[PDB]
């Protein structure tokens, strides 16, 4: 699997 | 001199680098304050601890020292990055307080926990804060506080590990860990090693799960309740290893049966088992982080290995060379409030 590169801290 | 000035957060005041302004507010944790602020010459964000007095108390100075100390040469991603460290104060006559600069993070944990998220992402985060801690075990380190507000991250999803006010090497037989992260070690008398942090971890783990905390103690005391009411009442050869008066109480507490992990982390509380990275997986590695007795516990190395977590395994990232500790200066040799404000002006003066 790719590793995320994201996360929504809105 | 004319390098610095102050302003007024809140009663705090913050004497510091002119380098340093657009100052804010965001924590403290317990151990020290924050603000997050703006490095001009760098023209990018920092956070800076300040730390007041911190000599006054003994108890007050060896979280001084100890961050100090750990945070000059710590090496690893996945810990929170040294900056700076400095003083308003012109010689060690007038010395007062310290100050630490280091990177600013997006966020702590505390609002992922609200968050729902896929096994890449948790697993990959919970993968990252074991390497992060493996560091400091690989030194003989261990974090002793690990908690949601001392966890912190960013918006391409990476991870640190932060305040070492409390990390030392191994311990035994006052509490100042908090509450609900205590390891059983760490509620009775007992003396711990390193997978108390691995405790830490689990509750961690099983918060973000849990969208609440996992062990929710009223009290000190409730607080054993709190696990053994969950996980089950502790077998007799773990009873046999507490202090004999104390001994008497764990005993008499009610037996409980405790609930199955399944049941204490039901589906309705994952997501979706894609490409496996399962609920089971990670309910197993939960299954084998959170056990009551620490010499039956799961270690780092371990759970890093285990599937959920092994998935991310990267040894230039997990077995990175140690840092450096400077020779014996963890020996914790107890000094006099005068030798303390020394020891520490001579860690913040290296220019
Ligand atoms: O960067 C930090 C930081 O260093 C700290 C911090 C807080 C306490 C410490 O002892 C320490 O060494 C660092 O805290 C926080 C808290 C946040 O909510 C945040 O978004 C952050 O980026 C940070
Ligand atoms: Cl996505």
């Amino acid at each position: 699997p790719k590793r995320p590169t994201t996360l929504n801290l809105f | 001199d004319n390098n610095f000035y102050s302003v007024e957060i809140g009663d705090s005041t913050f004497t510091v680098l002119k380098r340093y302004q657009n100052l804010k507010p965001i924590g403290s944790g317990a151990q020290g304050i924050v603000c997050a602020a703006y490095d001009a010459i760098l023209e990018r964000n920092v956070a800076i601890k300040k730390l007041s007095r911190p000599f006054q108390n003994q108890t007050h100075a060896k979280r001084a020292y100890r961050e100090l100390v750990l945070m000059k040469c710590v090496n690893h991603k996945n810990i929170i990055g040294l900056l700076n460290v400095f003083t308003p104060q012109k010689s060690l006559e007038e010395f007062q307080d310290v100050y630490i600069v280091m990177e600013l993070m997006d966020a702590n944990l505390c609002q992922v926990i609200q968050m729902e998220l896929d096994h890449e992402r948790m697993s990959y985060l919970l993968y990252q804060m074991l390497c992060g801690i493996k560091h400091l075990h690989s030194a003989g380190i261990i974090h002793r506080d690990l908690k949601p507000s001392n966890i912190v991250v960013k918006s391409d999803c990476t991870l640190k590990i932060l305040d070492f006010g409390l990390a030392r090497t191994a311990g035994t037989s006052p509490e100042v860990v908090t509450r609900y992260y205590r390891a059983p070690e760490v509620i009775l008398g007992m003396g711990y090693k390193e997978n108390v942090d691995i405790w830490s971890v689990g509750c961690i783990m099983g918060e973000m799960i849990k969208g609440g905390v996992l062990f929710p103690g009223t009290d000190h005391i409730d607080q054993w309740n709190k696990v053994i009411e969950q996980l089950g009442t502790p077998c007799p050869e773990f009873m046999k290893k507490l202090q004999p008066t104390v001994r008497t109480y764990v005993e008499n507490r009610p037996k409980y049966a405790g609930y199955s992990f399944e049941k204490l982390f039901p589906d309705v509380l994952f997501p979706a088992d894609s490409e496996h990275l399962k609920a089971s997986q990670a309910r197993d590695l939960l299954s084998k982080m959170l056990v009551i007795d620490a010499s039956k516990r799961i270690s780092v190395d371990e759970a890093l290995q285990h599937p959920y977590i092994n998935v991310w395994y990267d040894p230039s990232e997990a077995e990175a060379p140690p840092p450096k500790i400077p020779d014996k200066q963890l020996d914790e040799r107890e000094h006099t409030i005068e030798e303390w404000k020394e020891l520490i002006y001579k860690e913040v003066m290296d220019l």
